[PDB]
């Protein structure tokens, strides 16, 4: 419908809440009729495991509150350093970078010019299992 | 059934007020406009380009001056379709009608024009004569004559267009009014609630289709009472019709049987094209879509595929939907109608004033030690590599030529490798050479195949024509190419094609065209694995065979030594990029690139012509170059031979170089600059 219309590009997981409506002369005018639809529509689109947004999480006011309660500390870049290795042991520089990757950097496009890239890029090497694809 | 509605809208003084404008502005000897259609009266111009800005120049004029007017920007900025016919019957009631006698070579459409202007009213002339030979002031004896006679309708005979023109946003700066219709607006932004709406639009220019014409209106003969019957579609098809609906073959018997004429119709110039998304608001996960422009008129054959424009015009749906039976009952696909382009990056070889250009033009000229000014000023945004600019300076001029006649041509192209790998950044200027530069295609390795760069065959729609590649496309331009090194082999064969030029030979399945390009090279390949050994030799960390380093006029090496003084200069240098945005500081002022390639444009229309004693120079210093390359015969650092199409390069680079004078001044230090690039080009190993 009108405000519905294209809020969903081919290649998502959606949910979908609207009213199952079969129109139509179902072929008793003169080899099946019926064919159905649905309207009455609300769309929904949901986080998959590598598709789409997952961007959707609030922030309460409780919850930025403890935010800057937390960023007023020395020494949180160690917590989180130690933070993401929950089962594996050691790589403590190897870890420091993943927080920064998902920081991206910062991108400055040129007055008419061309952009700056600002993310990085990162290859691993090493013997097997050693936490490789751990 | 069927009420009615009122709305504020008015058709009386509306008519009556642009009555008013059309007749009264003196602004812009005497009438504007007026004198402009004597221009038309004077059968030498087609157009009729109405703006918006002198009907708000007027709309503030009248509220200063006088009581009250209507309001007319925001009046013709809703509905914009009745108002091309409403207007335009409103300018044929005054014309300078008989202001030049008839030329006899002047148009085949005009003696026709010409008829009906006569037959009209000698038809007239006849009516008026009965009528007062049998009497029982004479206005309404005019009036009796008015209306018992058929005539050729005003719409039939009409001879001129009328373009509309978007208003900007300047004069909307001074006093802001209904300034909606210039925005630059998405396709994603065309929501289906901006229909009848004028708009603004931009995007690229993509699958062109060919200029046919289409018939708007059909005359037929009757060849039994003489009238002419008329038959006007707006429909897609449409159908012949009957054997004759006469008002005299009525009323009787025998009535005739017709057929239709082709000299008297009323045909119109179509094409229409497709518009691609600016593929820069595009939403993060999204494909860019298309849309559908017909063009119509005097703007036909001004539109070359694949540019960036301006396009303004009004939204009309088309009767339209798509399959029988996913019809949901009222589906209508929609279209816009052009009105105006606006190009961005205008094309060269396309004007001839120079008077406000030189207004500039000759600022840049006074501004003393321009050609050094110029290669610092295109992509400034690396450090160093000032001589490496400036050669790509003189690619962008190239435009020289020659043919003996009854023989051959030479081309006037610049040919520039690029070597060396990685930390030049040579890909930060493959972007801005063919961004500058206008027709500029940016091309990679394996994006294309050996089919994918040249033409191929497909099935028309509406309008089995050969679609073309990019180098089909960017033709009169330069080709940015990336890794040529990881081509076909049989991609290869097309580049040595393009050395000779013009030629591209296709011998496919039922394809035997030999189609022509106006084209330009820049390539840049990466040495080979490790970097720059001397225990290497020239040809030895190249992946590419010398008889194409022959066609190469001219080869840079891209060498990194890291040396210590060299650093802190380009330390300086890129951390002042992101401490601001502009590099330059107290010594330089860059130069914007509308303003530059208009002074190449110029430059590009000069042909300086040689002399003899720099005939005298270049001769003796050929037997110098040709001496000293045959003395090694080896594969050490100097490269093997010395081809006589080095000759052929430097001749014309010299030629060139006197472009940039403007001033057709061949001289001994327009030569003394062309040796200095040479041997500079070559042998930069050294270090
Ligand atoms: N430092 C470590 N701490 C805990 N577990 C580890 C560690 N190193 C390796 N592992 C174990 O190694 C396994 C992963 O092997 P991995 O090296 O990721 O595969 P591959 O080398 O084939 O990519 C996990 O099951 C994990 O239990």
């Amino acid at each position: 419908d009108d405000d519905l219309v294209d809020k969903t590009k081919p290649g998502d997981r959606v949910n979908v809440v609207g009213v199952f409506k079969s129109l139509g002369a179902g072929g008793m005018n003169q080899l099946i009729g019926f064919k159905t639809l649905i309207l009455g529509n609300t769309v929904y689109p949901l986080h998959a495991r590598s598709t789409g947004v997952a961007a959707r999480q609030m922030l309460t006011d409780f919850d930025i509150r403890n935010i800057n309660k937390l960023s007023k500390k020395k020494d949180i870049f160690d917590i989180l350093s130690q933070s993401l290795a929950p089962s594996i042991y050691g790589h403590d520089h190897i870890k420091k970078a993943i927080l920064l990757m998902l920081m991206g950097g910062v991108e400055k496009n040129l007055e008419n010019g061309s952009h700056l890239r600002g993310d990085i890029n990162i290859l691993m090497v090493g013997d097997p299992s050693t936490a490789k694809s751990q | 059934a069927l009420p009615s509605i009122q709305l504020p809208v008015d058709y009386n003084n509306l008519f009556n007020e642009i009555t008013d404008f059309l007749v009264t502005f003196k602004q812009d000897k005497g009438p504007k406009y007026m004198a402009m259609l004597q221009k038309v009266a004077n059968r030498e111009l087609n157009s009729v380009i109405i703006d918006l800005d002198d009907i708000l120049q007027y709309q503030n004029e009248k509220f200063l001056q006088g009581t009250q007017a209507d309001d007319l920007v925001s009046a013709i900025q809703q509905n914009a379709n009745h108002f091309t016919e409403l207007f335009c019957r409103a300018i044929d009631n005054n014309m300078p009608l008989p202001t030049k006698e008839i030329d006899y070579k002047d148009d085949v459409l005009d003696v026709i024009l010409n008829q009906r202007r006569l037959r009209n009213e000698r038809m007239l002339s006849d009516r008026t004569n009965e009528i007062r030979s049998e009497n029982l002031m004479n206005d309404a004896l005019r009036e009796v004559v008015e209306d018992e006679t058929e005539l050729f309708p005003p719409n039939l005979t009409r001879r001129y267009f009328l373009y509309f023109k978007p208003l900007s946003q300047n004069c909307a700066r001074r006093y802001r009014k209904k300034a909606i219709s210039s925005k630059p607006l998405s396709v994603r932004q065309i929501k289906g609630d901006f229909l009848g709406q004028l708009i603004t639009v931009r995007g690229i220019i993509t699958r062109v289709s060919d200029v046919k014409p289409a018939v708007e209106v059909i005359a037929y003969t009757c060849d039994q009472c003489g009238y002419e019957v008329f038959q006007e579609v707006n429909s897609r098809t449409f159908t012949p019709l009957s054997e004759c609906t006469s008002e005299e073959c009525s009323q009787n018997q025998t009535k005739g049987q017709l057929f239709m004429s082709t000299r008297a119709s009323k045909f119109s110039a179509f094409q229409e094209c497709k518009i691609q998304e600016l593929s820069q608001q595009v939403p993060v996960g999204h494909i860019p879509r298309s849309l559908n422009i017909h063009v119509n008129g005097t703007l036909v054959r001004s539109l070359s595929p694949g540019d960036i424009v301006d396009v303004t015009g009004i939204f009309l749906p088309a009767p339209y939907t798509g399959f029988k039976a996913l019809k949901a009952g009222l589906l209508t696909e929609t279209y816009l109608e052009a009105q105006f382009v606006r190009q961005h990056k205008k094309k060269f070889a396309s004007f001839s004033l120079t008077s406000d250009v030189e207004e500039r033009v000759m600022e840049l000229i006074t501004s003393g030690d321009v050609y050094n000014r110029l290669a610092k000023s295109i992509a400034p945004e690396i450090y160093g590599n000032l001589d490496v600019k400036k050669a790509l300076l003189l690619l962008l001029v190239g435009g020289v030529d020659k043919r003996v006649g009854d023989g051959m041509k030479i081309r006037g192209d610049i040919n520039v490798c690029l070597m060396g790998d990685p930390g030049v950044a040579k890909s930060q200027l493959l972007k801005a050479i063919c961004k500058i530069s206008p027709r500029g295609v940016y091309t990679t390795g394996k994006g294309s195949s050996g089919v994918g760069l040249t033409a191929a065959v497909m099935k028309d729609p509406v309008t089995m024509i050969l679609e073309g590649g990019a180098l089909v496309l960017a033709d009169n331009g330069i080709c940015c190419i990336d890794e040529f090194d990881k081509m076909d082999e049989s991609d290869r064969t097309a580049i040595h094609e393009v050395m000779e030029q013009q030629t591209i030979s296709i011998s496919k399945a039922g394809i035997n065209t030999t189609l022509n390009a106006r084209t330009s090279i820049l390539a840049a390949a990466n040495p080979l694995y490790g970097r720059y050994n001397p225990r290497l030799s020239p040809l030895d960390n190249i992946n590419l065979p010398a008889a194409l380093l022959s066609r190469f006029d001219i080869l840079f090496l891209m060498l990194d030594i890291p040396s210590r003084d060299d650093d802190e200069k380009l330390a300086e240098h890129v951390t002042y990029v992101h401490m601001h945005n502009k590099q330059p500081d107290l010594d330089f002022t860059p130069v914007e690139p509308s303003k530059m390639r208009e002074y190449i444009a110029y430059a590009k229309t000069k042909r300086p012509v040689m002399s003899e004693a720099v005939n005298d120079y270049v001769v003796q210093a050929y037997i110098r170059l040709r001496q000293d390359s045959k003395r090694e015969m080896d594969s050490k650092f100097s490269f093997g031979q010395a081809t006589p199409r080095t000759l052929l390069g430097i001749i014309r680079l010299s030629q060139a170089l006197a472009k940039l004078r403007l001033a057709d001044m061949v001289d001994i230090d327009d030569v003394e600059e062309a040796l200095r690039l040479v041997r500079v080009s070559k042998e930069s190993l050294y270090q």
